RNA sequence: CCGUACGGCUAACCCGCGGAAGCGGGGACAGCGGUAGGUGGGCAGUUUGGCUGGGGCGGCACACCCUCGAAAAGGUAUCGAGGGUGCCCUAAGGUCGGCUCAGGCGGGUCAGGAAUCCGCCGUAGAGUGCAAGGGCAAAAGCCGGCCUGACUGGACCCGUAACAGAGGCGGGUCCAGCCGCGAAAGCGUGGCCUAGCGAACCCCUGUGCCUCCCCGGUGGGGGCCAGGGAUGACAGAAAAGCUACCCUGGGGAUAACAGAGUCGUCUCGGGCGAGAGCCCAUAUCGACCCCGAGGCUUGCUACCUCGCUGUCGGCUCUUCCCAUCCUGGCCCUGCAGCAGGGGCCAAGGGUGGGGGUGUUCACCCAUUAAAGGGGAACGUGAGCUGGGCUUAGACCGUCGUGAGACAGGU
RNA sequence: CCGGUAUGUGAAGCCCGGGUACAACCGGGUGAAGCACCGGUAAACGGCGGGGGUAACUAUAACCCUCUUAAGGUAGCGAAAUU
RNA sequence: GGGUGAAAGGCCAAUCGAGGCCGGCGAUAGCUGGUUCCCGCCGAAUUAUCCCCCAGGAUAGCCCGGCCGGAGGUAGGCAGUGGGGUAGAGCACUGAUUGGGGGUUUAGGGGGCGAAAGCCUCCGGCUCCCUGUCAAACUCCGAACCCACUGCCGCCGUAGAUGGCCGGAGUAGGGGGGCGGUGUAAGCCGUCACCCGAGAGGGGAACAACCCAGACCGGGGUUAAGGCCCCAAAGUGCCGGCUAAGU
RNA sequence: CUUGGAUCACGGGGCAGGGAGUUCACCCGAGCGGCGAGGUUAAGGGGGUCAACCCCGAAGCCGCAGGGAAACCGACAGGUCC
RNA sequence: GAGUACCGUCGGUCGGAUAUCCGGCGGGAAGCUGGGAGGCAUCGGCUCCCAACCCUAAAUACGUCCCGAGACCGAUAGCGAA
RNA sequence: AGGGGGAACGCGGGGAAUUGAAACAUCUUAGUACCCGCAGGAAAAGAAAGCAAAAGCGAUGCCGUUAGUAGGGGCGACCGAA
């Protein structure tokens, strides 16, 4: 037979692929490394509206 | 249909007539040390379709006896003439 | 001493952070490799029979026995006519002896008497293990006795299948061996005769012998002879469907389709005379039963055409037949007149317009002298139209597990 | 389709016995998944029939029991793009 | 056997219910088409059994070539020795089928003088005599005809019979005419083995198989089927009779 | 092709050239020829006027003895008649 | 001369059949008083050999080239290409 | 030092279906077509842990026989050595 929808995503083409390339940056915690324990302190300088996140992102 | 369960008959190892006692034949599975089942054996492995015809479903309503004769004197077993059919065998006096 | 499960641990292995060293989390699980069972149209390869007054549904004429067909030797077919077998029986098998049946009548029981008792007549009008046909009476039938020849080793011949070929399967005539019955002669290799059944390879059992790679032993294998285990599509594949998206090769050996043939049916008639018609067969009507014409309806058949044209209806245009609806001329009448019925000669002319429906036909409307019916490849698509019908798209109902289908609708 | 469960069945492996100077081989036991068994699920696939009888005269079976079967077409719509 | 698809099996270079190019590949088919010079000798078959067999094959039958062998054979007829159950006929068995008489009178429903199955009748069965009819699956009878065998006639045969061996085939859709079963019929299925197929010529107006008749080449004659008014070779022929409807 | 062809059954506008039972292996027969209870070489070797010719080479194959699954056993070269 | 000889199981291949060779997986020796083979496995004899390391000419296969020859074709033929 | 190229011949791995069995699944087609890697003018093999059987032989390769034999195989069609 022929092959179904969620088949020919698995192969990873552009019709099924997620543009990345249009979002901000990933979203991760500073590493532990860095912290053992210092506790660092920092300030907000923007809000943004992300495309890939639904949800908005503070730098 | 009643059958006897001694006769007298002629014996081709005593060469006269003795009375015999009547015996059923109790059939058996195929041996494995057998030349035929070794080589179905060594057929059935490996990638392969099934090699040979399976009937399933093949079995005459009624069969022919299969009788043996045991002479009491000389211990020993034959035959006597070939197999009739016939549903009930019972064996009596 | 062997296992199984539960609990915990970290050092293998795994996951995350890391430039790395190392840290954190999990943890002997998972993952990886080998093997064993299940599920598995997700993916493949295949199969899905034949005969057939086309094919399909149906049936089996797809293995056998009897009567007719069948033509007084033999042989002879059809989805020809009438029916049966796919068993049963330790006796319904072998032999010896003795006896004779069905029914009816006359006596005696008695609801017919179904059966018992008596005598007579009685060529079988009965019975046989089962179909049909054939055979049979001091019997092949009934009543009893004794038995297992329903056996082992082997030859030859006939039939299935004539004449004229056959594996397997039936059957017949005998030779030896060992036995049964009988006084003896004689009979006995199943059932009075003709139906009741099956290759190769493989396996099981019996029995006595031969054999396994230099030799000899043991366990286990292979071989020769005999009997059993099955293939009814019965001289024997292991086996479900749809295609209206369909393709290839062919077929007029075979349907739809017009034509040829035929005429059961269809359209149009006749003979005779029961009667109906107040009486009066025959003005008119005319039962039951018999005899026909045409080829314009439908069927039957399968001679022609498998890319001749495969179409219905309508519009347009031409022509022919008469079994005459009107128009011309006549006859009878249960014809006063007006009109009506029925019949004869005559095909020169006429036979139209509208509503619903794809319609032909049928139905209705208003006029009209009347508003007849058929043929010409169901006249006419190198003349038109394209409403129906009969491809590929889609919806409803019903049937189907489903893919799907419907001489059902849109 | 999902879940649960004492028993049963259940391949290889393992164990026991017999056999073989050893093996092949024979019998039994244990044995996961699955099957079996017990339950939930229809905006899952699907189904929603049968009778034998009718109260006041012309028709009514409009009401009530029944035995078949898991149950027996509710509201609406109806000669329908379904007759 | 993949892509893409607001899903039509739509689109992927005029190619899609699995693209195009080359290769496997001179794939396979029991189905269709084709197969190249002359004369001469002989000359068929479409029917039985078997096959997932019915548009195909095998075994036999029917044709041809060569050899062996050595003395008979039998497509016709006569006489006899035996066999048969068709046509016809008939009722002696099996079964059917009209009616009138003489009887037992009854198993049995209506009954009637039934003081209640009753002795008497009564419609009904069975039994003999008449009377009138039948048979593919009936027969007390029974042909023509066919078959086997013996002898003789005839014909064939030592210029080689019956037969036997070796080898090469083709034929497995038949048709007309007569007979039989079936069918409204046409047709379907068999049978015989004369013809067409595979057969010229002379006639039926023309006609595959109806009649005459079987064919090397050139000539001369006599007949056959049929025909003799003209077409058209040969008679407007003879005797006796009929028809008036172009029958 | 077909039971059946002048067919309203298929192929057929003209001319010239091309165009269809071949080769190998095994088997069954025959028309000739050689040797004959025996017949015959293969690969290869030697010589030569050097792919033709001559001489060697019997390995093997068929036949002379068959029957039998096998172990095994093991026959008239002529007695009589037509 | 060791994950070797050998044992079992799975897959492939072979004429190799209970008796071919290769590979995967699980086991796994002796080692000179030593070890292997002899068509099912085991026992006893007899015969023949010494694996698990390495190298080696000639006799052979071919012809994009060269030489020679031909009962080969003779311009629609012969290689597609004179 | 290696890489790339070379008609046929050579070595090592991966590996179908048409077709035949008058269907078809074991089988056959076939270790074939095709694919990947590696060399040379030749490559590969090669000096018995062998063949045999009362006798013995003495690495490997090639030709002729052995032989359509032993043997494999829906023991069918066919396949096939030393
Ligand atoms: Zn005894």
């Amino acid at each position: 037979g022929k092959s179904l929808i969620q088949q020919r995503r698995g192969k990873g083409t552009t019709t099924f692929r997620a543009p990345s390339h249009r979002y901000r940056g990933a979203v991760r915690y500073v590493p532990l490394n860095l912290v053992q324990e210092r506790t660092l302190r920092g300030v907000v300088e923007e809000i943004l509206h992300d495309p890939g996140r639904t949800a908005p992102v503070a730098r | 249909m009643k059958y006897p369960k001694q006769i007298r008959t002629y014996c081709p190892f005593c060469k006269r007539h003795t009375i015999h006692k009547v015996e059923k034949v109790k059939k058996r599975p195929r041996s494995e040390l057998s030349a035929g089942q070794r080589r179905f054996r060594r057929k059935l492995k490996g990638y392969t379709g099934f090699p040979r015809p399976n009937p399933a479903g093949r079995e005459k309503p009624v069969k022919k006896l299969d009788l043996r004769f045991r002479c009491t004197v000389c211990g020993k077993a034959h035959t006597r003439g070939q197999g009739f059919r016939v549903k009930k065998f019972e064996l009596v006096e």
